[PDB]
């Protein structure tokens, strides 16, 4: 029998709940997991008063089909009645808010802290607020550190009496014995500080930020300097300097390199965050102390923050205090012993060109960028190498071919494969600020050797680069230059080499046109056909199918028609799929 | 200030020589640059060398005086922030540890401490006010050092510390449960789990027959999710040694430790999977039958699938069981129960499993099955592909019920 | 016309699994069904024909992998054959596995894939693929197909009739090739025997068969080598199934050569790893590479416990 309209259905619910807290767990996970067909298939009323309850009191099992149940549960606002009934999911969540495992609390406090919007204030106030007091006031850790996450989605739409009592409560949740349910306290800082009062965060949220800043653990000073950013996002640039200044002024110079640590990696966020004088006057020397640190993991998360720390500097004193005060640091930071360190700096040194100026550049960074160039570690090299089109923009053409190209034609041909890989992908711009004379007097060398390069990415690159150093000269220079050599390649005894000319005559036909396309790189395609390497006669086909819509139709039935027709009746199978594959596309047979 | 050998001096100026050298010590060098200030820093070890041995046997240099230099000392030389690890995991058997490089100077600070605490001389009702609650707690954060030398003196100097002031065991406990709950619900970063482990191990082997509250609690919340972590082989040995003297002390408390061995039951790890097996291996060693009747019927179930498992280790692990006489006359006297939990898995693993050995051994214990409690082999082997007809028609009808669910649903 | 939709449907799981993204369990059964039908009609010496790009072990490491084809080429349009050692110990066994064997099918010609020690269900299970299998795929299915596809990889191959390759090593009780061919391979490895010892055996300074120290297989000396290269008409044996911080070391008199293609093993050895190319007329050419850069550090989350199944 079927219902008139509602939902409700005479199913046998006895057989939905046999497979709920029934067989092995695979079923019921899966049971669980699909529990939504279920609720479904029995009715708002009836998943409301007759499955819900079950849910609710079945405490049963691993913490998998809670986690699955949690997650679940957070997407049934429409299944029990919509926002009149939602309270009724609570109870279920709250037990597994409690649950020892944290992957279990955490997705419970997620679809909380989801259904909590579908609540009225009055449903907050009345079902859910109670909620977040019992949670966090239970005996045990897991229920304090998963109600400290439920703060933020019910404070704002909750009457102006219970914001008192949910304040000092989290207070009370800050001033734990427990370091656990501590640690979520200093996270959670911040997101409860954004949702309060100005009158609030500067009477209650600072001594509680404060006090997680001194605590005895650096494990939550590292939060609490964490949840510095948002909650110094908030006080004006007057109040700080007496709120949240002392705290940084003695976490910049902490005993543990943890919290330095997260000093510096958020340096340049508090830097914006809270103000350009004071920056000025604190954070100059704090600045000049991170990168002279002892520890290493701190000198290079503060040498890594050096380009946009410097360009955010104010606008009339930034030529002065990089020029004074920042550029010694760096310059001992370039012989550092570390290579992350120094790797980190090179990373992000040459954006330091613009701000300082051209003649600056040169006095003062082009040494620096030489010997970083001439370093030692590959990923320093590779990272100072990344940048050079700014220091080719601040400075002048011929000042970089004066000062820094034999050092790229040097590492045209370095050890490590990438280090040569970002040369080749410089060589365009270089080719075209330079000039074809000079390019085809000293850099075309270059490009035609990577074509044979024992690594095949560096092949695939020099590739690439002959059809950008076309789209530079033009067609005409291609075949005056490139093309010979390309279509010489053809006759290489190892059929690495041999492929890279069909690879080549693939890249260069979408700009070398019809006319030479056809007159110079058909021909060397068509001998190719007959290569002993079925790679390379596979190839042949696949480069004729590539260059077919190039040439006007007379040369493809006259030429291109029979060498596929032959391609076609060889002995080995991937060459005859590519044959056909090519008559098909090329829509010649 | 080059200071003489206190040998070399009256027993007026002894112990006001004794103070001045624990003063030098407080003087930390630079290990990591080999050859800076080489000639101090033998002065400070053959110093070292001196301070120690002198503080062993009862002299009475051990005044109240000494008690703030020498603590002050120690904390000096072993109190720090630990660098950073360029590793994130650890293989004993292959990765290597790295080491503390001061240690020509803090083994000798840490066998001074080791002996002071040692002393026969040695007052705690004085020592508390130094050896406070702000020094366990930056002790117990040296239990993260990478050097396992390092990690072994802090273990027996942590033993002493909880030995000889009573005041601060509960203190000490319930770090050792922050550090714990950490390690597991959080980060799993820690490299003296198995140290404080063994401390622990000692502690629970020194307990009350009224066992409290606490201790429960301490075991069942603490002890057994510290079974969940990756780095279980660090320190498998300790746990069980932990779980096993639990209930040589409180034979009850069987129930929730079986039950949290399967609620933890590694299911993507195999070779946790046969720890696990071995761990259980001594639990049922030290269990009482009116012990084991209380969790036979779900434990055998987890066996059951363990000896069923495609894995030959973890098969291996569970097979081996029936060589072992003390468990096996639990079986013998339970045979009507686990008999059918165990049947329908030994016969399919009997037809199923790749490995030669492993359907031998398999073999065996259904020969056992035979030889005792035969009735209840004879009318399992007779209902055998009738309750194989039960499970099937069972499956399809679950596949079709589902089917029709969807169908709703459309 | 099945056979196009199936080349279609071949090159959508190459294409998936060249980002390190698995296939599904009835994909991946269907592809071990299918990849055995092809393997089985290939001999213990598999007959290659240069040119060919030799490789070492990988042992799960899929971005090293991926970086080996960017030094030696991609596939098909350069010829490979691997020596074994597919999966574990390495992150990504599973990815890494299923996309050799998706190669393997779609270009029959192109590359030959050997059995190594770790294909045995015994050291699959022991040293984690088995585990790997578990969390990607939540059953044994998966598992399972691989270990009875692994069962038709062919022991040893043969390029130009002059290169010998294989895992481990040379055996006491294998003479001529003749003897390898007349093998039944298709078979879970024993733990001793010719098959075994094939893939378990390694060079050594100790002239004569010594005991391995691994437990299975035999050491061998230069002597060994040479009698077996006069009495088999070879001018070299290639080989891997050992760590070479080198990327490749020559032994026994250029009589030998083990090739490892693991750059940094099991991510600390630190090692440099290494491939063979042989040239249209047998030319060798050694390329070392390390390891590929990984990719950035997202923020670590909270892993799925391992109870949960
Ligand atoms: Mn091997
Ligand atoms: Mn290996």
């Amino acid at each position: 029998m079927a219902a008139a309209d509602g939902d409700d259905s005479l199913y046998p619910i006895a057989v939905l709940i046999d497979e709920l807290r029934n067989e092995d767990v695979q079923l019921r996970l899966n049971s669980i997991k699909k529990l939504s067909t279920i609720a479904l298939a029995l009715g708002v009323e009836r998943t409301r008063s007759e499955l819900l309850p079950f849910l609710t009191d079945t405490i049963y099992d691993e913490d998998e089909v809670l986690l699955a149940l949690a997650e679940q549960l957070g997407t049934f606002t429409t299944l029990v009645g919509g926002p009149e009934y939602v309270h009724c999911l609570l109870p279920p969540l709250e037990s597994l808010a409690t649950v020892e495992e944290t992957v279990v609390r955490d997705k419970a406090v997620e679809s909380l802290r989801a259904i909590s919007h579908e609540h009225s204030p009055s449903d907050l106030e009345a079902h859910f607020v109670p909620l977040v007091k019992r949670l966090a006031g239970g005996d045990w850790f897991t229920s304090r550190t998963s109600a400290c996450g439920l703060f933020s989605v019910c404070y704002p739409r909750v009457s102006s009496a219970v914001k008192a009592e949910l304040r000092q409560y989290f207070r009370n949740l800050c001033s734990d014995d427990t370091p656990m349910v501590r640690r979520a306290a200093a996270s959670k800082l911040g997101e409860f500080a954004k949702v309060l009062e100005l009158d609030n965060v500067k009477s209650e949220i600072i001594p509680m930020f404060s006090n997680l800043a001194s605590d005895e653990q650096d494990s939550v000073r590292l939060l609490a300097v964490e949840a510095c950013v948002n909650i110094a996002q908030l006080l004006p640039q007057e109040d700080l300097e007496a709120l949240v200044m002392p705290t940084l002024r003695q976490a910049a110079e902490d005993k543990s390199w943890r919290v330095r640590y997260m000093v510096a990696d958020k340096f340049t966020e508090l830097q914006k965050a809270v103000g350009p004088e004071i920056t000025k006057t604190d954070l100059v020397p704090a600045f000049q102390n991170l990168m002279k640190d002892c520890e290493a993991e701190v000198r290079a998360a503060a040498s890594h923050k050096v380009k946009e720390f410097c360009e955010n500097l104010s606008a009339d004193c930034r030529e002065n205090v990089i020029m004074s005060q920042i550029l010694p640091c760096i310059k001992e930071l370039v012989s550092d012993a570390n290579q992350h360190v120094k790797s980190a700096l090179a990373s992000v040194i040459m954006g330091l060109s613009p701000i300082l100026g051209k003649d600056n550049t040169i006095e003062h960074l082009l040494p620096l960028f030489l010997a970083q160039l001439k370093d030692e570690c590959p990923e320093v090299r590779l990272n100072i190498i990344s940048n050079l089109d700014c220091v080719n923009e601040v400075i002048g053409i011929r000042q970089l071919s004066q000062s820094l190209l034999p050092a790229i034609v040097e590492l045209a041909e370095d050890a490590k494969w990438r280090v040569r890989l970002a040369i080749i992908e410089y060589m365009p711009l270089l080719a075209g600020q330079l000039g074809v004379e000079f390019f085809d007097e000293k850099l075309n060398s270059l490009c035609m050797a990577w074509l044979v390069d024992h690594v095949y990415a560096i092949r695939e690159a020099a590739t690439s680069n002959l059809k950008k150093l076309v789209e530079k000269f033009g067609k005409e220079w291609a075949h005056a230059t490139i093309i010979p050599k390309v279509l010489a390649m053809s006759g290489d005894p190892n059929y690495l080499h041999r492929m890279t000319t069909l690879f080549c005559i693939n890249v260069l036909s979408e700009v070398c046109g019809q006319d030479i396309t056809t007159k110079h790189m058909l021909p060397t395609v068509l001998r190719m056909a007959g290569d002993p390497v079925a790679n390379v006669r596979f190839n042949v086909a696949k480069s004729l199918q590539k260059i077919g819509p190039i040439l006007d139709n007379s040369t493809l039935q006259s030429e291109v028609k029979p060498i596929l027709e032959k391609l076609t009746q060889d002995q080995d199978v991937d060459v005859k799929y590519f044959a056909q594959e090519a008559l098909t596309v090329l829509s010649l047979a | 200030t080059p200071l003489p050998l206190l040998k070399d001096v009256p027993s007026s100026e002894q112990p006001e020589l004794f103070l001045k050298k624990l003063q030098q010590c407080c003087v930390i060098f630079d290990f990591m640059d080999t050859l800076s200030d080489l000639k101090m820093k033998e002065y400070k070890r053959s110093t070292l060398n001196e301070l120690v041995d002198y503080i062993t046997i009862s002299r009475g240099c051990l005044t109240e005086q000494t008690y703030p230099e020498v603590v002050r000392m120690v904390s000096c030389n072993i109190f720090r922030t630990l660098p950073p690890s360029d590793s994130n995991e650890f293989d004993p058997e292959e990765d290597e540890p790295t080491l503390e490089a001061s240690w020509p100077h803090l083994q000798l600070v840490y066998e001074f401490f080791i002996r002071f605490l040692e002393s026969q001389e040695f007052q705690p009702s004085i020592a508390k006010k130094y050896i406070d609650q702000k020094f366990v707690l930056q002790l117990l954060e040296l239990f993260d050092s990478e050097d396992p030398r390092e990690r072994d003196y802090l273990k027996t100097v942590l033993h002493r510390i909880y030995g000889k002031f009573l005041g601060l065991r509960a203190f000490i406990r319930k770090q050792i449960n922050n550090i714990f709950l950490r390690f597991v619900y959080e980060t799993e970063h820690f490299n003296g789990v198995a140290e404080l482990l063994e401390i622990l191990g000692s502690i629970i082997n020194g307990f009350a027959l009224p066992l409290k509250a606490e201790h429960k609690q301490f075991l069942v919340k603490v002890l057994i999710p510290l079974h969940t972590v990756r780095s279980l082989s660090l320190f498998h040995a300790q746990l069980a040694y932990c779980i096993v003297q639990f209930l040589e002390k409180d034979p009850s408390l069987t129930e929730p430790v079986i039950r949290g061995l399967m609620k933890f039951w590694p299911k993507t790890c195999s070779q946790k999977e046969v720890m696990f097996l071995g761990e259980l291996e001594e639990i049922l060693d030290v269990i009482e039958p009116s012990q084991f009747v209380k969790i036979q019927e779900p434990l055998f179930k987890q066996i059951a699938k363990c000896v069923s498992s495609p894995h030959f280790q973890v098969a291996e692990r569970a097979l081996y069981y029936w060589n072992n006489e003390y468990i096996m006359s639990l079986i013998e006297e339970n045979s009507n129960v686990i008999l059918p939990i165990m049947f329908s898995s030994l016969y399919r693993i009997s037809k199923e499993h790749w490995n030669p050995a492993i359907v031998a051994l398999v073999y065996n214990v259904l020969k056992a099955f035979m030889e005792m409690n035969s009735t209840m082999f004879d009318e399992l082997t007779a209902t055998y592909k009738s309750d194989r007809q039960r499970e099937k028609k069972k499956e399809k009808e679950r596949e079709e019920l589902w089917k029709k669910l969807e169908d709703l649903e459309l | 016309m099945d056979e196009k939709v199936f080349t279609k449907e071949l090159d959508q799981w190459i294409e998936q699994l060249n980002e390190c993204k698995q296939l599904s369990e009835s994909q991946v059964k269907s592809l071990c069904e299918k990849a055995k039908e092809i393997l089985t009609k290939e001999s213990n010496v598999q007959e290659v024909r240069c040119p060919v790009t030799v490789c070492g072990d990988v042992h799960g490491q899929f971005h090293d992998l991926m970086e080996l084809f960017r030094i030696g080429g991609k596939s098909p349009d350069t010829n490979y054959l691997f020596m074994g050692d597919y999966v574990d110990r390495g992150y990504y066994s599973v990815e890494t596995v299923t996309l050799l064997v998706a190669l393997k099918v779609r270009y029959r010609e192109r590359i030959t894939i050997l059995r190594g020690n770790h294909e045995s269900r015994q050291i699959t299970q022991v040293y984690g693929f088995y585990d790997e299998c578990l969390r990607k795929y939540g059953n044994a299915n998966v598992w399972k197909y691989f270990t009875d596809l692994f069962d038709y990889l062919p022991l040893t191959a043969l390029v130009d009739g002059q290169i010998f390759c294989l895992h481990g090593g040379l055996s006491p009780s294998i003479d001529t090739l003749d003897h390898i061919r007349a093998l039944d391979r298709l078979q879970e490895v024993p733990h001793e025997g010719p098959m075994c010892d094939l893939l378990w055996s390694d060079p050594d300074d100790r002239g004569g068969w010594g005991i391995s120290p691994r437990g299975a297989g035999y050491t061998f000396g230069q002597d060994i080598s040479e009698t077996f290269n006069h009495a088999n008409g070879l001018t070299l044996v290639s080989r891997a199934h050992q760590l070479v911080m080198e990327g490749y070391n020559w032994c026994h008199d250029r009589n030998v050569v083990t090739i490892f293609s693991a750059p940094n093993y099991c991510y600390r050895c630190g090692n440099q790893a290494a491939i063979m190319e042989l040239d249209d007329t047998l030319k060798y050419s050694f390329l070392q590479f390390d390891p590929a850069p990984r990719r950035g550090e997202p923020h670590v989350t909270r892993r799925t416990p391992d109870y949960f199944l």
